[PDB]
């Protein structure tokens, strides 16, 4: 069972986000296939490891309102990077 | 790894 939920990062005091993502593809069926952004890697003891409710293998459907279902990965990092110390991102998990 | 913030 998958869900979409609501995930804020604030990397105050930590030297950034702690995640690594890629562009994939999941199949969503039985005939068809999505793509997307998803978590690679997250950094120990960074803010997206602390939070414990980031999972490698979740696709972000979005960050801080902005669409990036369809995102290139330096699109999203571009976005992360503009951000101050906060980031909400939807997230697809399960 | 690239793509990493």
């Amino acid at each position: 069972g998958e869900l979409i939920h609501m995930v804020t990062l604030d990397k105050t005091g930590k030297k950034s986000f702690g995640i690594c993502i890629v562009r994939g593809e999941v199949k969503d069926s039985p005939n068809t296939k999505t793509t997307g952004i998803f978590i690679k890697g997250i950094v120990p003891d960074s803010p997206a490891h602390l939070c414990g409710r980031l999972k490698v293998g979740d696709r972000i459907l979005s960050l801080n309102g902005k669409d990036v279902r369809n995102s290139t990965e330096q699109a999203v990092i571009d976005l992360i990077k503009e951000a101050d110390f906060k980031i909400e991102l939807e997230i697809q998990t399960f | 790894t690239e793509f990493c913030a």
